[PDB]
DNA sequence: CATTCAACTCATAGAGTTGAACATTCCTTTTCATAGAGCAGTTTTGAAACACTCTTTTTGTAGTATCTGGAATTGG
DNA sequence: CCAATTCCAGATACTACAAAAAGAGTGTTTCAAAACTGCTCTATGAAAAGGAATGTTCAACTCTATGAGTTGAATGC
């Protein structure tokens, strides 16, 4: 739809949770799921811009997304 | 011959609260607190200084590191007590 | 639900595993 | 028709979500953030976060559905989600 | 003439300089990180510990005991996120029972 | 009529001390029988504050541990704890914090 | 049979702090094991930490370090 | 005129592990053995993990390994997944699990 | 220039496996996973070392990490592998 | 986006199971002395181990030219 | 559904080369062994009292089958 959050439509949460193993889903669900998802992004996003910001730069690199999440307790391995 | 931070932890207390005292128990427990925090940050802001490729831990790094650690009014309420001790220690 | 000597605003932690609209 | 989908979907290993609506939505997050100011974003930077994002959500969702399980049902709702963010203890799930 | 007076703070800041110099954190320190560390150090302990006499005083004591302290931590959300995987001796738990229990 | 809720009042008394539950002797015995089963054949010194503070970890640990199976047994729609409401717990935990 | 002296009245008391109002009978057994598998490991991060150096006593101190390790801070016998 | 990573018998670098470990500040000093130790306890790792990637690839018709199956030969072995506990593999999905 | 592990990774996979290939994402996990052991080694030897109040990291700090760091027979064994790799070192 | 109906959730009551409450007792933990001594803490020092510097070679590390495993489509 | 063909992206193979690491020597420093001192851990004794253990009982708790009301996965465009 027009708002961004919109944008994550219910056919792909209904393929995560499909891999995640659910079986049954119910309505509720999309709106919960946007809104975990929406403080996930936040919080990384935050601790990522912080680290951009402290070098003088204007362009978010993966390195400061890998040290964000390493530092918030998840490791990545791919994009190293 | 062992350092702790008793003196200061009374000397704070004295400021807030000037007819209350404390046992040992939560002296054991501030100092414990305060080895702890300092501990946090600084190996932040080792990191942080070694991310960018400097030799260097400045004020700037230690600003940093307590952006990144504290939650948010915390953190601004830090920030703003950090940049007040620098400017009135520098104008000396 | 407390001002301390600087007016920051200690709250109590109510809840925060609640989507909030 | 769900088992065949389930056993498919378990078995690869690509994205789920678009490119399109995570960037608008990853871009306008960061420009709240700051103040005012546009920043770019390297294609690699958000890889990564709808990569690590994406294995968050399935991960969550595992989780929730083994509460749904222990509580006698098979559908899933959103308090198992809250029950199982607050026992992973205000690191884990947030 | 001491730092700490010049800075206008209680904690010492030649102390916190030294134990800088020999953390092994880096080659080199500023002028102003000890200052900053300080500063910051000071208004964490006079919160904490405003928060604790404020919980003695409402408690009918006059000395502060580490009860008082788990108090004081867990009432506050942003101190409790802070000290999340910290464990207090005999500091107790917070009465909290479940609304469903009681009648 | 013999006693309406004593547990009510034993869990109010408990919830405001802050003292230990289990007695001394009993878990120095264990936690000697424990590390003597560690090392070879040596018999290890304690001092009285290392166990003092295991005793605390320990109780803090069960306690924390006992509030989160009876969250998960509230929600399975009972009010009687079982087994598998601590290895569920200790399951969604996960491997640090679950054992 | 040490395991054995950890109580059930002791138990109770852990429960009932906890805030639990009813126990079954088979809750003994595993919070022993429970108990059991936490000092063990606790015990042999311990001992590492005290072989370590040349000393035959365990000290507070080892303790602390060890359950920092696992990310558990405790903070009344620093 | 002789590598030391040949002395100790080993493919991984020892010269590089020792630089990496002097300008690390980790201390003021550095013994003689620790970059061996170091090195031969990754090489060692590296080892077994490899093994289990490629059995797992040969069980599926495959000669060259891809991320998913490192994801497999981790997830599908008990100390292996309990050191990588707090780690996500990129493109590496999930296990079958009913 | 940049650096990494590729060329002993694919050394060691040829010794494993001599007729199977690798990709460059795989490379780049392996790489990661290098990294990050090297890291925790290191950082557990250094805090060791300091509490001990010593100077030096030796051999003996890092297999005392090493026992603190890995698992039972994955820790055994990557034990035995340094000792035995010590050995052949210092016996030239 | 519009339907739908087979697949779910939810409330209720009867059969079976059991854990909290209570009297009594005696055993096990706790408290007040008491050294003995095994083990920990302090001081010197010196020989071996580690850091610092210049030179030269060898090895990773990008660039360039070939080879092939893997994915797609069509047909049986 | 599996098997065979063909195409091309993505591997492997192949070279120059420059900078990083041994070789050799020299100066610094530090940590284990020995002697001494002290300290607190452990094994022992004498009372004692209160808290754990046995046994019994009954109201409180769980399990399960069933009917009433809700909904979301499948389908076509």
């Amino acid at each position: 739809l027009r708002d961004n959050i919109q944008g994550i439509t219910k056919p792909a949460i209904r393929r995560l949770a499909r891999r995640g193993g659910v079986k049954r889903i119910s309505g509720l669900i999309y709106e919960e799921t946007r809104g975990v998802l929406k403080v996930f992004l936040e919080n990384v996003i935050r601790d990522a811009v912080t680290y951009t910001e402290h070098a003088k730069r204007k362009t978010v690199t993966a390195m400061d997304v890998v040290y964000a999440l390493k530092r918030q307790g998840r490791t990545l391995y791919g994009f190293g | 011959r062992k350092e702790s931070y008793s003196v200061y932890v009374y000397k704070v207390l004295k400021q807030v609260h000037p007819d209350t005292g404390i046992s040992s128990k939560a002296m054991g427990i501030m100092n414990s607190f305060v080895n702890d925090i300092f501990e946090r940050i600084a190996g932040e802001a080792s990191r942080l200084a070694h991310y960018n490729k400097r030799s260097t831990i400045t004020s700037r790094e230690i600003q940093t590191a307590v952006r990144l650690l504290l939650p948010g009014e915390l953190a601004k309420h830090a920030v703003s007590e950090g940049t007040k001790a620098v400017t009135k220690y520098t104008s000396s | 639900s407390t001002v301390t000597k600087s007016r920051r605003i200690s709250r109590r932690p109510s809840d925060w595993w609640v989507v909030k609209s | 028709g769900w088992l065949k989908e389930i056993r498919k979907l378990q078995k690869s290993t690509h994205l789920l979500i678009r490119k399109l609506p995570f960037s608008r939505l990853a871009r306008e997050i960061c420009v709240k953030f700051t103040r005012g100011v546009d920043f770019n974003w390297q294609a690699q930077a958000l890889l990564a976060l709808q990569e690590a994002a994406e294995a968050f959500l399935v991960h969550l969702f595992e989780d929730a559905y083994l509460l749904t399980l222990h509580a006698g049902r098979v559908t899933l709702f959103p308090k198992d989600v809250q029950l199982a963010r607050r026992i992973r203890g205000l690191e884990e799930g947030l | 003439k001491s730092r700490s007076s010049r800075a206008g703070l209680q904690f010492p800041v030649g102390r916190v300089h030294r134990l800088l110099r020999k953390g092994n954190y880096a080659e080199r320190v500023g002028a102003g990180a000890p200052v900053y560390l300080a500063a910051v150090l000071e208004y964490l302990t006079a919160e904490i510990l405003e928060l604790a006499g404020n919980a003695a005083r409402d408690n009918k004591k006059t000395r502060i005991i580490p009860r008082h302290l788990q108090l004081a931590i867990r009432n506050d959300e942003e101190l409790n996120k802070l000290l999340g995987r910290v464990t207090i001796a005999q500091g107790g738990v917070l009465p909290n029972i479940q609304a469903v229990l009681l009648p």
